[PDB]
Order: C-alpha cells, then sequence, then structure tokens
C-alpha cells in the first residue's frame, strides 16, 4: 500500500473518478502539494494514509511520516519532469530549468503547462531523484506557466 | 468525498527524452499563502 513510485491522487463521489493530483511515495511516504489534498487522509488499496506534516506556504504535505524528498537541482543540469496528465500515461519531457529570483533566494523553474490535475508531478535529476514537484508556479504575460521546482526540508 | 491513490509508474529518468521548453529568469514573490507572483 506504500510501495515506491508515482501515483495519481482522485476522487471519487456518487458518479466517476476526477485526478486531482499526483505524488510520490518514498521511504513509505507520500509527498504531495497542499492544494491537492489540503491534508485529507488518503484511501491506498485498503489502507488509510494520514497527514503528518504539511506547510501550506510551500504549498506542501506528506503522509504517513516527515518529508523525505532531500535531492536538490544543481543550478546547472536538465532535468525531467516525470508528468502524469489525467488520462494520459506517465511520461517524461526533459528541460533546462528557468529561475524564480526571490528575496529569499534562487528556485529552479519549468516552462511547462499540463493540467491543474497535473499537481505533484516529480521533477527528477539525471540519477532519478526527486528535486521538487511541480505545480506551484506563476502565469506569464503570452499565457504559458512557469512551475517552481518546489522541494521541502528533510 | 472518497480521496484515493493509485499507482501511474515507475521514478526513472528516461534516456533520450524529449527537451523542450525555454528556461525563463523571473523575480518572484511568494506569500503566506504559497502563491508566487510576478515582481512588476
Ligand atoms: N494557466 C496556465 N497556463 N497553466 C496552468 C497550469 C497548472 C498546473 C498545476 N498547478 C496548478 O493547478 C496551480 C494550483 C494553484 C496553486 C496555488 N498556490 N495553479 C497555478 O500555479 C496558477 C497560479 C496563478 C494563477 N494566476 C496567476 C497569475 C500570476 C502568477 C501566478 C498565477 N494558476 C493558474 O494557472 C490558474 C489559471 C489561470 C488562467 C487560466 C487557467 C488557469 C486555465 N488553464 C488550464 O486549465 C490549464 C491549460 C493547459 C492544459 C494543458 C495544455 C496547455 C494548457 N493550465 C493551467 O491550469
Amino acid at each position: 500500500e506504500t510501495t515506491d513510485g508515482v501515483y495519481r491522487v482522485m476522487t471519487r463521489r456518487l458518479l466517476g473518478s476526477t485526478q486531482v493530483g499526483v505524488g510520490v511515495m518514498q521511504e513509505g511516504v507520500f509527498h504531495t502539494m497542499w492544494h491537492v489534498t489540503k491534508g485529507a487522509a488518503l484511501r491506498s488499496g485498503e489502507g488509510r494514509l494520514d497527514p503528518y506534516w504539511g506547510d501550506v506556504k510551500q504549498d506542501l504535505v506528506s503522509y504517513c511520516g516527515p518529508w523525505k524528498l532531500d535531492a536538490a537541482w544543481d543550478g546547472l543540469s536538465e532535468v525531467q519532469l516525470l508528468a502524469v496528465p489525467p488520462g494520459e500515461r506517465a511520461k517524461n519531457i526533459q528541460t533546462l530549468p528557468g529561475i524564480f529570483k526571490t528575496k529569499d533566494g534562487d528556485i529552479g523553474a519549468v516552462a511547462l503547462d499540463y493540467p491543474a490535475g497535473t499537481s505533484g508531478s516529480p521533477i527528477l535529476d539525471k540519477c532519478g531523484r526527486v528535486i521538487g514537484l511541480y505545480g506551484n508556479g506563476v502565469v506569464i504575460k503570452n499565457g504559458s506557466y512557469v512551475s517552481a521546482i518546489t522541494q521541502g526540508k528533510r | 468525498v472518497d480521496m484515493y491513490i493509485e499507482r501511474a509508474g515507475d521514478i526513472t529518468w528516461e534516456k533520450d527524452a524529449e527537451v523542450t521548453g525555454n528556461s525563463p529568469r523571473l523575480d518572484v514573490a511568494l506569500d503566506e499563502s504559497g502563491d508566487f507572483s510576478l515582481v512588476e
């Protein structure tokens, strides 16, 4: 129920299901963006995953334990978005990150546009480590999107 | 509201992948609610 991998985050009512996000299972902890779940409990197979930690400002939340993803973008190399869009197979998209320049340091950022329910898709370095999650970003003048490479503290 | 997860794949790097997108350098601010904004 906690096997490592990338997962879709779904909701079901009285009809079909909707994909609201994506997350990463690593070391028995599920990692996703706060705006995907709002810290609601997650059903996994027969079991239940409970929120352990989160921070609305980082837009992150973990389940079952503390945040485990500590890999950092090197500021130099290309990365891969492992995009898991609603209703589509997981696909790797390679890109050279731009940068969000903030008063509190620079954050790598990827100029890739996907549906809202792709939120929480992991961003990878060349060794396959997750250097952050996709889906909290900005819209620029031409209407395209730039996502921060959002990474938590371990 | 049944919120649940389902596996979508293994987390691996894809050899010979599509390289795309630009690399913008943007001045941004982050508020306490987790929203980025562009600096004018
Ligand atoms: N708008 C474009 N081009 N792309 C977005 C990509 C969304 C990726 C996943 N992340 C989110 O859903 C977060 C949630 C909220 C997190 C909050 N802390 N959200 C966002 O970061 C932004 C934030 C934001 C809104 N305003 C701003 C102004 C300045 C700076 C930042 C922002 N929120 C939006 O982007 C909301 C929005 C605003 C305007 C229009 C649309 C959505 C409608 N677009 C879509 O329906 C899809 C369309 C793509 C589908 C795949 C093919 C390419 C197109 N794209 C999109 O929905």
